[PDB]
RNA sequence: CCGCCGGGCAGCUUCCGGGAAACCAAAGUCUUUGGGUUCCGGGGGGAGUAUGGUUGCAAAGCUGAAACUUAAAGGAAUUGACGGAAGGGCACCACCAGGAGUGGAGCCUGCGGCUUAAUUUGACUCAACACGGGAAACCUCACCCGGCCCGGACACGGACAGGAUUGACAGAUUGAUAGCUCUUUCUCGAUUCCGUGGGUGGUGGUGCAUGGCCGUUCUUAGUUGGUGGAGCGAUUUGUCUGGUUAAUUCCGAUAACGAACGAGACUCUGGCAUGCUAACUAGUUACGCGACCCCCGAGCGGUCGGCGUCCCCCAACUUCUUAGAGGGACAAGUGGCGUUCAGCCACCCGAGAUUGAGCAAUAACAGGUCUGUGAUGCCCUUAGAUGUCCGGGGCUGCACGCGCGCUACACUGACUGGCUCAGCGUGUGCCUACCCUACGCCGGCAGGCGCGGGUAACCCGUUGAACCCCAUUCGUGAUGGGGAUCGGGGAUUGCAAUUAUUCCCCAUGAACGAGGAAUUCCCAGUAAGUGCGGGUCAUAAGCUUGCGUUGAUUAAGUCCCUGCCCUUUGUACACACCGCC
């Protein structure tokens, strides 16, 4: 037929960050959690919804995995 | 011929469908006999109400 | 194969048909493609007759190597008695009742009732 | 002439008996082995060679090895099958006698090739080539240039929580508002993820791994058995010299007699049925004509010819329409011809014995088909997936080659008025989003925009067609035929037409003035033309399959070519002459 010669350049397929993730949760004192970055504006993801700095990217994750915005 | 070849040959499928019908004056009882008597095979039967 | 389709052939047969045939295309035992055939009694081969007499049946069978073609073709005999066996005579056969009387050229004689 | 007899040349016939068999009064008398005796063979070639001897004037004659190689060579008969063998018979995929063409041009699309990243691909004489229903933008589609997506069943393992990552609204990007990925993180929350085995598909592979289905040898006459009879027995007759027949179909001769499948009979179909049963989903018919009715027309007026309607109907009926039961047509009569059978031919009455398909045996064939099949053997491939797709692209590409089509070449015709005759269908409202269309305006037209009937024999729809038919131009000019190739607009389908989608409107305006070598098609409502349906369809056909319509010429026989059937025969062929050598 042909046998596959691929321009060398193995395409990556990557691993969506390991990530603990839930650390960054400011317990001042008492127990009390509120901290300030961007938000999206959505109904499920209600106020809480959380943003960032990435090379550019920002995203809201919580009408389940429904609405990640442009930015 | 399934797929392509051989000396062209088709078949040529037929299936009739003969009409009859019986117009009549009647009450709901010698309608209501008459079609549920003579039933069977394979026999479609309509009835209409009047005129239209 | 063999003793089986006599089993069927016999049987079917022996049930009361007017004939039968039975075929077993596919691979047999070896890598090429045989097709058996084995028959008996009587058996029409075209016409309309054939449409509404000849009880054709096509069946595969998968098996642990592959895959035969079964064909029972059956003739009935529904030609004697259906109970009135469509139509009956094939076509062809024709049934002359016979004189079963018709003795006597005597004298004249005369008679009253 | 009629006999006999010896010994000669010969013949037929036969279950002597022989004989592998063909055959043989003798090849008989042979495992039941020997009457006498002469010669001579021991697988085939090498080889009747080499060498030796001898004879010969010599050609040569006579005598006459081996190494080596070799598995059969051969003989008799059997079926085959092919003869540039023979009789018989037959097919317009054969010819004759023709017409129509075809093969020439342009165009269409079928293939070949080249080119091309890609022009996926099956199909290779016939029985591959508008064929795979194969008219493809996207799908199709598999294929290429990419690019996404996972739909990884299942189990077996691994993952309780500082939540396994189920599923993520603005930008970098990317094609994509693909969280497919590079931080941020905000939820479903026991899903998830990572191994292993194992699948699951695959328009992957293999039609010489198969089922079915198809094609065809081949709508050609053939094929088979029971019993007899023949052969030790494979086998053979029955199953055939001849006449016949579309047809081992029949009769008869007849070691065969009576049977079975194919043919035939059958089914559908197509035509005679003022014969029947009927029919507002036919027609209706003609009335009765009761009318409207306008001079629609005739006619002073009575009266009439006539479309339309006013119908309805409680007319009347089946004259045509429809579709049910029926009948008939059956070489049935007569005259030839004929073995005076089987039939054939002519004529009568009348459809003269044949109107046309489907169905189609035994037995075949690497025919074709794995891409019609959730039929599938095995093989591959299996996540980066040949799993399914999005976007695009290709399947359409072009110095050449062939294949089926259409349109022409014109004046028995070209374009310009007009008249006017159907049939088979088809249609909505359908398995996932979708028709058939009547009648109003608008526009030239494509069309557009209005509105109406339609599970239909009602609505489309007296289906109001083309040829055809009739009314004027033209004048044999590549002209007004023809009508390609491009310029430009405008509609429509489609989310999208670039790769002119399809259509219209303009505009350009080609070769072809009858086709070189070949070759298919067919006999009666036949060829041809001619539209029209259907199929293919969102869009849509130069494709087929049906349908009428207009409708010819000519064969009505032969085997002269090609190819088929039987019989006899020959055959070193049995991968069957496209052979063997
Ligand atoms: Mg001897
Ligand atoms: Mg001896
Ligand atoms: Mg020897």
């Amino acid at each position: 037929k042909k046998s596959y010669t691929t321009p060398k350049k193995n395409k990556h397929k990557r691993k969506k960050v390991k990530l603990a993730v839930l650390k960054y949760y400011k317990v001042d004192e008492n127990g009390k959690i509120s901290r300030l970055r961007r938000e999206c504006p959505s109904d499920e993801c209600g106020a809480g919804v959380f943003m960032a700095s990435h090379f550019d990217r920002h995203y809201c994750g919580k009408c389940c995995l429904t609405y990640c915005f442009n930015k | 011929t399934p797929c392509g070849e051989g000396s062209k040959t088709w078949d040529r499928f037929q299936m009739r469908i003969p009409k009859r019908l019986i117009d009549l004056h009647s009450p709901s009882e010698i309608v209501k006999q008459i079609t549920s008597i003579s039933i069977e095979p394979g026999v479609e039967v309509e009835v209409t109400i009047a005129d239209a | 194969v063999r003793r089986a389709c006599y089993g069927v052939l016999r049987f079917i047969m022996e049930s009361g048909a007017k004939g039968c045939e039975v075929v077993v295309s596919g691979k047999l035992r070896g890598q090429r493609a045989k097709s058996m055939k084995f028959v008996d009694g009587l058996m029409i081969h075209s016409g309309d007759p054939v449409n509404y007499y000849v009880d054709t049946a096509v069946r595969h069978v998968l098996l642990r190597q592959g895959v035969l073609g079964i064909k029972v073709k059956i003739m009935l005999p529904w030609d004697p008695t259906g109970k009135i066996g469509p139509k009956k005579p094939l076509p062809d056969h024709v049934s002359i009742v016979e004189p079963k009387d018709e003795i006597l050229p005597t004298t004249p004689i005369s008679e009253q009732k």
